[PDB]
């Protein structure tokens, strides 16, 4: 079995050959020449031009544009419980029937 | 209306009297400015229509399919300016009077008051498409595809000519108006059966129609990118748009005599998708696809309500575009590898990484994703013809299901994967490329947010 | 002894179970050396065509080239109309069409009848 | 993988391959690894007992039979390393790879960047430009009439000479490049 | 740069069309196998195994490493069937029938079971739930100009 | 990943740590050099389990063609070096 | 006024923000997965408030806000529902997410392309909210494509593996099988109910009839990878580990369930459909515990995991109860997600080794993980106290007290079982064991982004079951008094998987070595459904497709017909009209014939 005489030589002309080729791939110091040129406190910018603009202008947009047209935004209507009393109108609920306590 | 069409008229002294070296210039910028002009016909009514004169109006039908005429002009010429450079200077004025004629022609058809005149200029653009296939094109099966693609329309048209003057003689008059004011029902006889089949099959055989697609492919494959980019974005629109103006004289009896026909594409949607999965060629692939879209369409037009007309017309535009897009798509590469076929050139994406962005965005638009308007149209006639019958969709759905696979085959095949070793003049792509793709999708995804500009006038 | 493994189309049988590589001749090595030995003629064509720099192009492959124009424009010249090939066709071409006909005029006609008879409830059924 | 074919395989080859893969679906089988050491030892000596038989017909009868119980007790869901045709890695760095040609496609504002690495290219190109001059006509001179017998290379004789056909097997791209 | 003689034919009829075909081909005579000579164009072009693309072998270096093919070997008629991406024919450790038999099997036993488990079902040792006003006629679909038929229900 | 770029010396010294571990082998008379048939005695077995030895060590598996021409282990280091591409 | 809406639609708006600025210069720099970490955090910090909002009062609000299009009598506007379940869903899916990139800044450090995953991330996200927050069916189905598209671009991450690009195939192709459904759903309610806007659909269908909710089923079991349509989300772990543990575990595959759940009024009126989503999830169930049973891959083993909960989903679905099956989901996406993070960091420690045969005694040479991983495995199995038990208990409470199906109960209870054994075959067989990892020792977890993301999910998976179910309101009528044996029937079950589990798993130390059995065999190659579903039908079609498709019909027969036919004839008569020798002998004497034939014919 084993390599042919051939086939070492061959083999190993090209691993000296590919290990020439990968050191050449490596970098100098000086290799990337960058030409310039030109023309909490992250933490606070960001929390005002990504969340206080678009809540300003998605508050604005829906008080004075989607509201004004008829039922473009409706509300669940608010539960009603025994004694509740109505801000608007003022009424109180009556009580229930006094149901039997005990355990 | 006039305003559209003297300025195309005056292309063509502008095309012979520029410079060796600025015809590519003039001829883009005027063709960007006439289509700007044309975008004004988009302002459409509830009401009739805009009856210009007694020989020329616009609708909300033909407002869209004239500005998409308008608008592909430039783009095929930069499409075709890549392949001429080794041209003479008259042979390329030739090609660009060419493309002019054709757009000349497909403004006047579109328009039509009287229903001969409209016959005449749809015969008429046959003559320039066929000079650019059999003429301009690189292979040798190109005088044969030319005499498929002349010889079917041909003998679907020849009959049309003899319904049409039996029409006027009858009735007495062909203007679209008086057509559809004194419309009678149609009474179910031999004679009117004849008449039926002679007035449809002439607009059925431009679809095309599953078993008389076979002039497609090859008139496809054998023509120059700006044949292709013309015949499957407006061409195919043709057929369309004859059947949609010719059904009102047609009734009752297409309520029964569609029965063959809806089959032929209720299966053969299926069939030819089928079809798409097993092609060499990305070309072939693209015209299949757009074969079973147009049996999709002709589905719609045959079920003959609202929501199908709808469907049917935002389904044309929106084929029409992806159509031409992914036809960009596929010469951009051919000119680099110049094999035309999909197994040669693959891993495209580890080196033209933009152009897969594009190609991504044409499948996900041929694919039929929400909210593009090819899915509007898609659902319009899905729903409608639901109503026509609850066991439609079946086959609707298994369509779809198919479409969405072979999209993205032709994605996967020759973007992901390995780079095949042995091609190494890929070039990088060129900005011309880029900003025709760009052309071709931005419409779309604007057309997107006012659908109601391209869903026909039963909106 | 052991249950035996039964190869199919969709699931062949594995090479060290074939007994044909076990009957071994000097015809059959000759005809393994003389398929290595085409199959090497190509490899070193296609490895010289390769590694030129002068080529600055796509190898075209014959094979690929055959392979195309057999599937795409050999079939019509190469058929012959036989039975098998008639009835074939005629089947998968017409009988899927006169399927779906059927299916679909029994569904409108019964759809019809229900409307003429009145009992379909087509309540808030606007748009169609 | 490095290695030319050969036109065939031997009786020798086979029966190594037949332990090498069985070993693996036996190691595979037995998770822990003194009981995978244990059934081993027992795997090698209910495997050399044959190791002495000396015609052929009985050795070809064997191998044939271990086979078949092997396929039936083939552990279906075998280990497989990571980077294996089989793996959960395969083929995940394919798309990382991509060739040296794209670099003579680069603008010249990006060839400013990197120049020593673009000389030393040039260099590169101008000693494959030589040597495939030279390897053509040690090739030809070297292959025997009627075309070559195996996919085998000769490697280089003279002093400046290179192996033949050496360019696209020492530039390959990286195992993991990025 | 292609000539008009390598481009397949017609099916050989003789041995010495059937040996030149074989030599177009890239492959030995005695290997070569065209397809039958019925209606169906396949005509000259060879009857390649129908082995999957992925049942190669994936250690030998190949000229298109991704579909394990080499450049210049005969193509198979359905390559694009057999990608790696497709339907693949690469050998199980269970036979075909065995598995199509336990699938069926399994699935065929699952439905039976569930369907007898809908004939004999399982609930609990209580009466039927009882709801106060007429089974909440009035605000299950209302009516209210009808008076249906009162409900009452039995206090134990 | 994080994987430290091993080197030549380190993979030599991994392949002859795990050959010393061999019983059936002695460490002082195998060498860097030292062939396994001729200058060891051992078995075409012993190469093989000697092959799947270093595959598990290093995780990645060898092919069979190539690992049964892999006689001595400078050229084990140079194929391992080879395939996994480390400089020095 | 009303802060509620403006905060809702704020969340989704400030999420879409990462998007328009990936064209800025931020992109190409290596800031931006910070930048959309911080992003998602503050919109999960801000979507907090409208459900403590809810919390307090019950809060629900329709926002018909853009008025898209309108085709005679239907109305296609922009519509946003943000009742209870939007508004709790929300939140779990922006900190599970959260924690996923956080997780991710660790894991594909090493991948060249980065942002373009996080920007990939948070599209996913994007489209997820718009699916659930829809309030037509045409949002809903843009969210439903949306995920889907996504699923498919992430799960190929390495176009340079095929089985990566397959693997997204085979999902689209079932998720496109759901999608018939869909659309047939679509179709039926434009046609019947004249709208595809909730209100309207819910107001006219008091008796929904079949075909619809047919077709509604068919697209949650397409999408959430049920009994008919599993094989695409175990195949669906080509992808990265953080994709995996957000989309596939979490998040997008809970679509279904979640469709379900939204039109659960016109569920609760037919009989027959509910009885086949019982049945439907009671066979996903427990073939996907089987198949997890014997599985050798963890991120395999953690996927049959997840078809196995979204089955028993499904189960709680059929039995009418939707909020039940809502509050599973909330928990399911905290403790699998954590299982996938650990299970994901265990794999970037052994050098992206992903099978259990080859890792060994990490108990101790990684304790943060271990210790994350047994609090997630505790809490999945249904161990008192934790995030899992409120729901899972829940459901085994409530399917053993109905009126179902008797089959359906003990697929559920074998399911529970089974899951019981999987989660102690992966304690068993990755951290108590010798090691059997290479000899190179790269173990670490000493980071302290991945510490944080763990911890979170891990505080989540303790308290947040306890403090979720303790503040909604009640939903269903409870089920007070039990039989003793019956109500700790899931315990019982719990601790007998267990004990078998470990049983059948200490006997792999024996010296003994015997062939698997049939039933295991079974077991192992997934039912063999893969197999012959991925053999037989897709050759059968192409085949077809080369075959009756394009040679007989269109290349050989439609051209035989119209064109050959006419030519052949034309050809034949062009000869024949032609074919003379210029003699004028023939030619007069054909005169003389045609002049009798004229005086003897026409007169
Ligand atoms: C940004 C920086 C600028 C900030 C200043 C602006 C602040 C808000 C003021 C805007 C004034 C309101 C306004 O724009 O007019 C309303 C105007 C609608 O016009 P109408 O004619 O009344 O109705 C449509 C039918 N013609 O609303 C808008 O155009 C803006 C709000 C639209 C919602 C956003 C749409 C985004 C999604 C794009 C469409 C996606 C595909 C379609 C989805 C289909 C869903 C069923
Ligand atoms: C109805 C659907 C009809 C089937 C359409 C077939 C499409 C043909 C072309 C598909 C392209 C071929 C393809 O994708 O390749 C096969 C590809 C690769 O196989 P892998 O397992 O990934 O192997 C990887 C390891 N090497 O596998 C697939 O993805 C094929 C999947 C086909 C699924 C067909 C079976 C579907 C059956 C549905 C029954 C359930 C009905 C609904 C039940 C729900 C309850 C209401
Ligand atoms: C009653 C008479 C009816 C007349 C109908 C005329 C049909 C129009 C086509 C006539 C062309 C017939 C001639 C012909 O094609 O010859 C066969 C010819 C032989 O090869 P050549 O090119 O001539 O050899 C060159 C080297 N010397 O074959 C061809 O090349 C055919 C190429 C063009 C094919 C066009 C197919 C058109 C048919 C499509 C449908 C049209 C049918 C019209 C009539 C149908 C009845 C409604
Ligand atoms: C791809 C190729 C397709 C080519 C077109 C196929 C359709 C052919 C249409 C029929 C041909 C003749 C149309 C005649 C024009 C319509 C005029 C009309 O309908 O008037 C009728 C006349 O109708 C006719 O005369 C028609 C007779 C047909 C003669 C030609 C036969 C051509 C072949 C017919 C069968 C094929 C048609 C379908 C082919 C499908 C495509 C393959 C009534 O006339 P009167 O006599 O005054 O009324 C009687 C009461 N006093
Ligand atoms: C769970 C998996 C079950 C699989 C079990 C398979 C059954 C195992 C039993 C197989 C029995 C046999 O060997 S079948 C016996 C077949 N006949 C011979 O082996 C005769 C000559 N032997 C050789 O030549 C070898 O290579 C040898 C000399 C050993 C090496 O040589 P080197 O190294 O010097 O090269």
């Amino acid at each position: 079995s084993g390599y042919t005489p051939d086939e070492k030589l061959r083999l190993q002309q090209l691993r000296e050959l590919r290990r020439r080729w990968l050191k050449d791939q490596e970098l100098s110091p000086r290799e990337p020449v960058l030409p310039p040129r030109r023309v909490t406190y992250r933490h606070s910018i960001f929390a005002v031009t990504h969340v206080l603009i678009p809540v300003w202008i998605i508050h604005y947009y829906l008080k004075y544009h989607v509201t004004a047209k008829p039922y473009t935004v409706v509300e669940r209507k608010p539960r009603i419980f025994p004694g509740d009393t109505i801000l608007e109108t003022g009424e109180v609920i009556p009580l229930m029937k006094e149901f039997p306590d005990q355990h | 209306m006039l305003k559209i069409i003297i300025p195309t008229t005056m292309l063509l002294p502008m095309t012979w009297m520029s410079k060796h070296n600025m015809i590519w210039i003039n001829a883009t910028v005027h063709s960007l400015l006439i289509s700007l002009i044309s975008l004004s016909l988009l302002n459409q009514l509830g009401e009739n229509s805009l009856n210009f004169s007694l020989t020329f109006f616009s609708d909300s039908l033909s407002a869209p399919l004239l500005v998409l005429t308008t608008w592909l002009l430039p783009l095929m010429l930069m499409a075709s300016q890549s392949h001429l450079s080794k041209e003479t200077t008259t042979r390329k004025k030739l090609y660009i009077t060419m493309l002019i004629l054709l757009q000349l022609f497909l403004i006047m058809t579109f328009t039509a008051t009287e229903l001969i005149l409209f016959y005449i200029l749809f015969e008429a653009t046959l003559v320039p498409t066929l000079i650019i296939i059999t003429r301009w094109g690189n292979q040798t099966e190109r005088l044969n595809a030319g005499l498929y693609f002349l010889f079917y329309t041909l003998a679907g048209s020849l009959p049309l000519l003899v319904a049409l003057v039996y029409i006027q003689n009858t009735t007495g008059s062909l203007n679209f108006l008086i057509i559809h004011y004194w419309s009678h029902p149609l009474s179910n006889s031999w004679s009117n059966i004849f008449m039926w089949l002679a007035c449809i099959m002439a607009f059925m055989v431009k679809m095309p129609l599953y078993g008389l697609h076979l002039w497609l492919p090859k008139a496809h494959v054998e023509a120059p990118i700006a044949g292709s980019m013309v015949l499957a974005a407006v061409l195919l629109k043709l057929g369309g748009y004859g059947m949609m103006r010719i059904t009102t004289i047609l009734n009752p009896l297409t309520n029964y005599m569609a029965y063959p026909f809806l089959m032929l594409s209720m299966w053969g949607m299926i069939m030819t998708s089928s079809i798409c999965l097993r092609q060499t060629d990305l070309k072939s692939l693209i015209a299949y696809s757009s074969v079973s879209h147009m049996a999709l369409v002709i589905v719609a037009i045959m079920i003959q309500t609202p929501w199908s007309f709808m469907g049917a017309t935002a389904l044309m535009i929106a084929h029409g575009l992806t159509s031409s897009m992914l036809f960009c798509l596929a010469n951009t590469n051919y000119e680099r590898v110049h094999s035309r076929t999909m197994i040669l050139a693959r891993g495209l994406q580890t080196l033209l990484p933009l152009m897969a962005t594009w190609w991504l965005v044409a499948s996900l638009t041929n694919l039929a994703l929400p909210p593009s308007i090819n899915l509007i149209g898609e659902l319009f006639i899905i729903t409608a013809s639901f109503s026509w019958s609850n066991i439609t969709i079946i086959l609707m759905g298994m369509n779809m299901m198919i479409t969405a696979l072979y999209s993205l085959y032709m994605l996967i095949t020759t973007q992901r994967g390995k780079y095949t070793h042995h091609i190494n003049n890929i070039k990088p792509s060129f900005t011309r490329e880029n900003a025709l793709m760009a052309l071709h999708i931005l419409p779309l995804l604007l057309l997107t947010l006012n659908p109601k500009m391209i869903l026909g006038p039963l909106y | 002894s052991f249950p035996k493994y039964k190869p199919s189309r969709l699931a062949t049988l594995p090479a060290t179970l074939d007994p044909a590589e076990y009957d071994i001749s000097p015809e059959t090595r000759k005809a393994q050396a003389e398929r290595l030995a085409i199959r090497s003629r190509l490899k070193r064509e296609y490895l010289l065509q390769y590694n030129d720099p002068n080529r600055l192009g796509v190898i075209e492959d014959p094979a690929l080239i055959r392979w195309t124009y057999a599937r795409s424009a050999n079939i019509y010249p190469n058929f012959r109309p036989t039975p098998k090939t008639s009835l074939l066709g005629a089947l998968f071409g017409i009988g899927p069409l006169f399927f779906w006909y059927y299916v679909f005029k029994t569904d409108r006609d019964k759809k019809e009848k229900l409307i003429q008879e009145g009992k379909l409830d087509q309540t808030f059924n606007i748009s169609y | 993988a490095f290695s030319a074919p050969a036109a065939y395989l031997t009786h020798q080859q086979k029966v190594l391959r037949l332990y090498k893969r069985a070993l693996r679906h036996l190691e595979s089988w037995c998770v822990h690894r003194d009981k995978y050491r244990y059934f081993a030892c027992l795997m090698r000596a209910r495997f050399d007992e044959h190791k002495n038989e000396k015609d052929m017909v009985k050795a070809t009868q064997l191998l044939r039979q271990a086979e078949e119980e092997f396929w039936y007790g083939q552990h279906p869901q075998p280990y497989i390393f990571p980077e294996s045709p089989g793996g959960t890695s395969y083929e995940r760095y394919e798309c990382y790879k991509v060739p040296e040609w794209c670099l003579d496609d680069w603008h010249p504002s990006e060839k400013a960047m990197y120049p020593d690495y673009f000389a030393k290219r040039e260099q590169w190109k101008r000693l494959r430009r030589e040597s495939w001059e030279r390897e053509v006509k040690q090739l030809q001179e070297e292959t025997p009439p009627g075309g070559p017998r195996t996919e085998a290379l000769p490697p280089a004789r003279k002093e400046g000479d290179l192996p033949p056909l050496w360019w696209h097997i020492v530039t390959r791209p990286r195992e993991r490049p990025m | 740069h292609v000539t008009k003689d390598m481009f397949p034919g017609p099916y050989p009829k003789t041995p010495e069309e059937r040996a030149a075909a074989a030599k177009k081909y890239n492959m030995r005579v005695e290997d070569y196998e065209p397809y039958p000579d019925d209606g169906m164009g396949y005509g000259d072009y060879p009857k390649l195994p129908d082995r999957s693309q992925q049942e190669r072998d994936p250690w030998y270096d190949w000229d298109h490493p991704d579909l394990r093919l080499n450049w210049g070997e005969p193509i198979h008629w359905d390559l694009d069937m057999y990608i790696r991406n497709r339907v693949d024919t690469s050998p199980t450790p269970v036979s075909w029938n065995t598995m199509c038999k336990h699938l069926f099997g399994f699935v065929a036993f699952m439905l039976f079971m569930f369907w007898v488990g809908e004939i004999y079902p399982s609930y609990q040792p209580v009466g039927p739930k009882q709801y106060p006003y007429n089974d909440l006629y009035l605000e299950r679909g209302g009516d209210p100009t009808k008076e249906p038929e009162p409900v009452v229900h039995y206090e134990i | 990943s994080d994987a430290p770029p091993l080197t030549l010396e380190a993979i030599k010294d991994r392949v002859l740590y795990v050959l010393k571990l061999y019983d059936k082998i002695d460490p002082e008379k195998l060498s860097v050099n030292s062939h396994f048939m001729k200058d060891l005695g051992l078995d075409s077995l012993d190469q093989v389990e000697i092959i799947m030895a270093m595959e598990d060590e290093f995780g990645f598996e060898i092919p069979d063609i190539d690992a049964e021409k892999l006689m001595c282990p400078q050229e084990i280091v140079d194929y391992i070096a080879d395939k996994k591409d480390v400089y020095e | 006024m009303n802060p509620f809406a403006s905060l809702t639609l704020t969340t989704l708006t400030i999420l879409t923000i990462p998007i328009m600025m990936s064209n800025s210069n931020i992109y190409k720099t290596n800031l931006y997965p910070n930048y959309v970490k911080t992003t998602v955090s503050y919109a999960f910090t801000l979507s907090l408030v409208p459900l403590l909002m809810f919390m307090h009062t019950g809060q629900e609000m329709i926002i018909s806000n853009w008025h898209w299009m309108t085709l005679q009598t239907v109305e296609l506007s922009l519509s946003f529902k943000m009742d209870y379940f939007s508004v709790m869903f929300i939140p779990v899916a922006l900190f599970v997410t959260w924690s996923i990139m956080e997780f991710s800044m660790w894991y594909m450090h090493s991948d060249p392309f980065i942002n373009r995953f996080f920007k990939y991330l948070l599209l996913f996200l994007i489209t997820m909210m718009i699916l659930v927050t829809a309030n037509n069916l045409f949002q809903l189905f843009i969210g439903w494509e949306g995920v889907g598209i996504m699923s498919f671009l992430l799960i190929g991450w390495w176009h340079g593996r095929t089985d990566a690009n397959t693997a997204a195939l085979q999902a689209i192709l079932y998720n496109r099988i759901g999608d018939i459904g869909f659309v047939l759903s679509m179709a039926w309610f434009l046609t019947h109910s004249n709208a595809w806007d909730l209100q309207q659909i819910f107001m006219l269908n008091n008796e929904c009839p079949n075909m619809p909710l047919i077709g509604l089923l068919l697209a949650a079991a397409g999408k959430s990878a049920q009994f008919g349509l599993h094989p695409w989300l175990p195949s669906a772990m080509e992808g990265p580990t953080p994709v995996s543990a957000l989309l596939h575990s979490s998040t997008m595959v809970v679509a279904g369930v979640f469709l379900l759940i939204r039109f659960y009024p016109l569920m609760e009126t037919n009989k027959l459909v509910q009885t086949m989503t019982l049945c439907l999830g009671a066979i996903t169930t427990l073939f996907t515990a089987l198949c997890a049973i014997t599985q050798n891959d963890i991120k395999k083993i953690v996927a049959f995991s997840t078809s196995s909960q979204l089955g028993l989903m499904m189960v709680t679905i059929g039995i009418n109860q939707p909020h039940l099956a809502f509050l599973h989901i909330c928990m399911h996406a905290f403790f699998k997600a954590m299982l996938f993070m650990c299970s994901g960091s265990i794999i970037h420690s052994l050098n992206d080794e992903q099978d259990i045969r080859k890792m060994g005694g990490l108990y101790k040479a990684m304790p943060f993980t271990t210790t994350a991983l047994i609090i997630g495995s505790l809490a999945l199995t249904g161990m008192p106290y934790l995030t899992g038990f409120y729901s899972k208990d829940l459901i085994i409470e409530a399917v053993n007290m109905s009126y179902t199906n008797a089959w359906a109960l003990l697929m559920t209870l074998i399911a529970t079982s089974l899951t019981a054994a999987y989660s102690t075959r992966i304690i068993f067989f990755a951290f108590l064991g010798k090691p059997r990892f290479p000899p190179l020792v790269l173990i670490n977890e000493n980071n302290p982004l991945l510490i944080n993301s763990i911890k979170r999910l891990l505080i989540g998976s303790i308290f947040a079951g306890f403090i979720i179910s303790n503040n909604i309101p009640p939903m269903t009528v409870p089920n007070t008094t039990m039989p003793l044996y019956m109500k700790m029937t899931a315990l019982i079950v719990t601790i007998m998987g267990f004990m078998l589990a470990l049983e059948l798993n200490n006997t792999t130390y024996y010296l003994k070595f015997k062939y698997p059995s049939q039933t295991y065999k079974f077991s192992n190659m997934l039912g063999y459904y893969p197999s012959i579903m991925h053999r037989l039908p897709t050759y059968h079609n192409l085949s077809m497709s080369q075959k009756s498709a394009s040679s007989l019909l269109d290349l050989i027969w439609l051209e035989t017909i119209l064109p050959k036919t006419t030519s052949f004839i034309q050809m034949k008569m062009s000869i024949m009209v032609s074919n003379q020798k210029g003699l004028i002998k023939l030619y007069f004497l054909s005169f003389l014939i045609t002049i009798m034939i004229s005086m003897t014919l026409f007169n």
